[PDB]
């Protein structure tokens, strides 16, 4: 039974570690989502400023 | 110049109520003696000034963290023409609590569906 | 019990080991992708800061030009 | 037949045991990989924040530049 | 006790189902980051050009 | 330097038992008054310390001859992963019996089949840190805003605090300066865990002009409802810190706008608080 | 220090620029040497009292029995004090070398270790007793 119990302990530890892995996976995924939303925001603003600076550069070189 | 404000905004369609979360604020100007102010944020629906919500008073920090939440039981149809007001106040025990800043958010510019959470620069309240 | 019980035990255990291994590989790939994307973000922030400098100097120049 | 059977059973026991040990090792590697992954996420997150502040600054500066060009025209 | 074995198995399966989705979302993040990289390069290029033009204009109207 | 020990070892396959014979010892150092000690040998199976066997006490000899025999009823399969321990003790009537020497014999190095009997030199018995626990967290400081982000990640191999079970750990974080405890933070209480996972972030307002004069104190404690809550371990980083702690601190400083995660070994609260009372 | 015999020879040579302890005049300095371990003060030695001096010269040798197995776990505490007959005798300064020592002190110690059967002379800056004793209460 020592063979079996030893293994039992192993499976229990694996269980705990798996639970922790679950929590970590949840935090991971959530923060990944939020960061994705933030990146979307960044690309919106970056395109806005791209247009801004293109138009501004054209207007600036226009008076030359 | 006072500082910025991080807040959260989203709408619960299951209970038909607005969920406004006050996360924190940063780089607030100091108005008190110690070199730091005692800030607290008053939040209320912009359209009608009724049932205004106030956060807990934080002592002597120019970067207060409230992490609080408020619920406005308002239908989704009325919501569109309703604005949100978040004003930062400075607490003083022996005088009028001076307003540090304020911020207004139109609910027609707000997009619900994804949980919103952003930093916005504070401005000086109108006389 | 019998040999059937032990065999099924062994089988389900191996199944668990393989599922575990797939989980592992997923985590490894995760770390990898996140790292590479990290380098990507490095160069992005680089380009952005350069852009900020250029814009600032440009704004100063125009601001001195108009007046 | 019988001896080989008992030995077979004990064999399967040992195999399952070392298998579970392998599992423990694997979930440990997974654990650490996950941790460093989260660390990377924090770092890159702050970097993204700095990027956002950069974008805001760019926007305001170009707004001013737009003002000056409109005041010059 | 097969209950613990199968329960742990279910845990593992769940975490797997989490992680594969997380991985796909990460790939999407890689796409968004790549496009942001290109956009940033173009942005700083235009920034340098506008800086040059601004230098000319300052050396013109002052 | 104490002396040598002659012993015998063999296995009886007919009764499935281990036959350990204590022959004698030689050149033992004298610890008693007369110029000779009163030696006696304690022998037990190394794997499990159960049913230890002790020889008769010999009076005033530095070359005691026991010629005794002990039997360990242990199967031959279990024997392979079992070690033998033979420790020489000095008898004293009015005090603790000091250990003269000890010797350990791995049963995988032992060859049975021929009756073994050898002389082996005695060595001094081993007396390490008691806690053997570790706490891992990440440090991030950006000098411009003066923000200190301490993220408690996870502890492992913590010392048992509850009776017949695992512990109920929680992390308390103190920020000290000139011996005073300024800020107080704590985490969620994870119950019945050998390795608690928190992943909880804390932030502190620390100016750039005082960064070299601050103390960050991380303490892992156990939680019982009733009575005083004891403490498992604690470590500190920052001002007047040494070891891997000062290293992690210097990594936090050298790497701004970036969090560095690291492990740390838990020390006793007495020594740590003694270090914090300095300057 | 010679490791074989386990002899530690501390020769107090001379102090300089000591802080004034007497009213409207120079000080009356004398050197007290303590040998500490685990916070306990084992041996106590002192020197002759040189009266009215800005820079006291002693040239006095002291010896201590220190085994080679405990050389890395010993504390040598040198204290310069002022002597008045009446009342408590105050303290001017003190420094310590050995276990848990830092600076030029640990350097001098390491020079003593690296150079056996040979005496190495060195200067040391006097610290306040509070900080030093706070350092000695460690471990
Ligand atoms: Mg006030
Ligand atoms: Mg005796
Ligand atoms: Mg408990
Ligand atoms: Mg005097």
């Amino acid at each position: 039974m020592a063979r079996e119990n030893e293994m039992d302990e192993n499976l229990e530890q694996v269980s705990g570690i798996i639970g922790n892995l679950r929590h970590m996976a949840l935090d991971m995924g959530n923060e990944i989502d939020t960061q994705n939303r933030q990146i979307d925001r960044i690309m919106e603003k970056a395109d806005s400023n791209k247009t801004r600076i293109d138009e501004a550069n054209q207007r600036a070189t226009k008076m030359l | 110049k006072l500082g910025k404000l991080q807040y959260s905004l989203d709408y619960d369609f299951q209970n038909n109520q607005l969920l406004v979360g006050i996360i924190q604020a940063a780089e607030l100007p100091a108005l008190d003696m110690g070199g730091t102010s005692d800030p607290y944020v008053k939040v209320f629906l912009l359209p009608d000034k009724k049932k205004k919500f106030e956060t807990k008073v934080h002592r002597k920090t120019l970067n207060p963290v409230f992490n609080e939440q408020f619920t406005f039981k308002v239908p989704y149809s009325e919501l569109g023409g309703k604005t949100l007001v978040m004003a930062v106040y400075d607490f003083d025990r022996f005088s009028k609590h001076d307003i540090i800043g304020e911020f207004k958010v139109p609910m027609n510019t707000v997009d619900f569906g994804h949980v919103t959470e952003e930093w916005r620069d504070l401005q000086s309240a109108e006389k | 019990m019998a040999l059937s019980e032990i065999e099924t035990r062994h089988s389900e255990i191996i199944k668990l080991e393989n599922s575990i291994r797939e989980l592992h590989d997923m985590f490894m790939d995760m770390a990898m992708l996140v790292e590479s994307q990290g380098e990507m973000i490095d160069r992005i922030e680089y380009n952005v800061e350069h852009a900020v400098d250029y814009v600032e100097r440009a704004v100063s120049d125009t601001k001195k030009a108009v007046k | 037949e019988l001896e080989e059977m008992q030995r077979r059973a004990d064999q399967l026991a040992d195999e399952s045991l070392e298998s579970t040990r392998r599992m423990l090792q694997l979930v440990e590697e997974s654990k650490d990989a996950g941790i460093r992954t989260l660390v990377m996420l924090d770092e890159q997150g702050e970097q993204l924040d700095r990027v956002e502040e950069g974008m805001n600054h760019i926007n305001q500066d170009m707004k001013e530049a737009e003002k000056n060009l409109k005041d010059l025209g | 006790s097969n209950r613990r074995l199968q329960q742990t198995q279910a845990q593992v399966d769940e975490v797997v189902d989490i992680m594969r989705v997380n991985v796909d979302k990460v790939l999407e993040r890689d796409q968004k980051l790549s496009e942001l990289d290109d956009r940033a390069d173009a942005l700083q290029a235009g920034a340098s050009q506008f800086e040059t033009s601004a230098a000319k204009l300052k050396r013109k109207y002052w | 330097k104490l002396g040598k020990l002659q012993y015998s070892l063999d296995y009886d396959f007919q009764n499935n038992q281990l036959l350990v014979g204590i022959i004698q010892a030689a050149e033992l150092p004298a610890l008693d008054m007369g110029g000779t000690s009163d030696p006696y040998v304690k022998v037990f199976l190394l794997p499990d310390k159960k049913k230890k066997f002790e020889t008769k006490v010999h009076r005033k000899t530095l070359n005691p001859v026991f010629n005794e025999q002990f039997t360990f009823k242990v199967p031959y399969s279990e024997l392979g992963g079992k070690t033998l321990v033979m420790a020489v003790y000095d008898f004293d009537r009015f005090s603790k019996h000091d250990i003269i020497g000890e010797f350990k014999v791995p049963m995988n190095t032992v060859d049975f089949g021929h009756v073994t009997e050898e002389w082996r030199d005695l060595q001094s018995a081993e007396k390490e840190q008691e806690k053997l626990g570790d706490i891992c967290f990440s440090l991030r400081y950006v000098p411009t805003a003066g923000k200190l982000t301490v993220v408690i990640l996870e502890a492992k191999n913590l010392k048992k605090m509850d009776v017949g079970g695992l512990s109920d750990p929680y992390v308390k974080i103190h920020l000290m300066q000139n011996g005073k405890r300024l800020k107080k933070k704590k985490t969620t209480i994870k119950k019945n865990t050998l390795n608690p996972y928190y992943n909880e972030s804390f932030s502190f307002e620390v100016p750039f002009e005082q960064i070299q004069k601050v103390q960050v104190v991380v303490t892992v404690l156990d939680y019982d409802k009733i009575g005083k809550n004891d403490a498992i371990g604690k470590v500190f980083v920052g001002y007047n810190s040494t070891g891997a702690e000062l290293r992690h601190w210097s990594d936090m400083l050298a790497n701004p706008r970036r969090p560095i995660a690291q492990w740390h070994t838990l020390q006793v609260e007495e020594e740590v608080d003694a270090m914090l009372a300095v300057k």
